[PDB]
């Protein structure tokens, strides 16, 4: 369409999970002396805006999906390992 | 309660508002419509009623939030300039 | 159920993902204005280039125009179109 | 217009280096040069570096398996990196990758 009407944008952006990629070393930040491929991971978070500085956009419910990752240990050895990461499936607007 | 809805009533003085808009939570939604949202009132029905709203124009509801919190905005709201108005959160 | 490893690097891979974006680091100069909703959702470039010295930019942009609640200081308020830039294709090239 | 059908499951032929303890062969490349072979083989070029300076090796892959001397490597799974536009940017990883710990293998970037 020419134009996304108001009501579609407000919808849009309001406080809900969404896909966004994940540095795999920013939720294992001790495991930075291996090399994982891919580097990232697509995980469900809460984001987008509450529209109301006394709001803040957290997550109601949790889960954890587990994803085969290439881990590279360098000079030692590499294989393809299950690595756990957290998801949000719902998310609020909370003072 | 989303789609267009016209003011009927409502328990605010409209003064020169052209820009009715916000986001709200309402404590009612009976039977026309009644909303109660704190305290406010307000009814509004699919039809029109000339020359008393008129300028603040009819009322787009939608729901927000993925599975009672409704964003809404005037069509007065509408405008290439800004316009008397407030924002209800 | 494990999400398999090609599937995985497939999806993390560089290229443009919805992200969602405050209006006030589009438009910084227009901070003074109140925005409803304060961020929109644009396709920016994301992911991975699996490569510490590869990063993920955009080889093509177009614009998309969306309506706003712009509250302006002591003038009242609209809804007002605002145009924004959305990244279409991504690229991994050299950081630097 | 290029070479269709390199993405699946293909067994290693021959290869030009040693990959002697190497159970996890696996990595990101456009190659060299993909040649389809009277048959329906494959014969893949990469260019590389072995243990410091750049070589280039060479593959020929197949559907089926010979059981041979690249059993300890397994299936090598190839797939089209498919958000690199159109074209020849492959992903691949072989079945001795899947281990619950790390084994001898090479990454190719
Ligand atoms: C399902 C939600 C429908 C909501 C309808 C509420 C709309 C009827 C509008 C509510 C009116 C509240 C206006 C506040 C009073 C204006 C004066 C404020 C000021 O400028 O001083
Ligand atoms: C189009 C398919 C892309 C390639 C798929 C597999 C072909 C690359 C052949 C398979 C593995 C590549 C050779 C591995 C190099 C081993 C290096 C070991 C060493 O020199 O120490």
């Amino acid at each position: 369409h020419e134009v996304v009407k108001f009501m579609d944008v407000y919808q849009r952006s309001y406080c809900h999970p969404i896909e966004t990629l994940v540095d795999i070393f920013q939720e294992y930040p001790d495991e930075i002396e291996y090399i994982f491929k891919p580097s990232c991971v697509p995980l469900m978070r809460c984001g987008g805006c509450c529209n109301d500085e006394g709001l803040e956009c957290v997550p109601t419910e949790e889960s954890n999906i587990t994803m085969q990752i290439m881990r590279i240990k360098p000079h030692q050895g590499q294989h393809i390992g299950e690595m756990s990461f957290l998801q949000h499936n719902k998310c609020e607007c909370r003072p | 309660v989303s789609g267009t809805w016209y003011l009927k009533a409502m328990t605010v003085d409209v003064g020169a508002l052209r820009c009715l808009a916000g986001s709200v939570i309402p404590t009612t939604l009976t039977t026309n419509l009644e909303a109660k949202v704190t305290e406010v009132k307000a009814v509004l029905s699919k039809t029109d009623e000339p020359g008393i709203y008129t300028a603040i124009g009819g009322i787009h509801v939608a729901k927000i939030g993925r599975s009672d919190h409704y964003i809404f905005y005037s069509e007065g709201c509408l405008s290439g300039v800004p316009v008397p108005g407030v924002w209800l959160v």
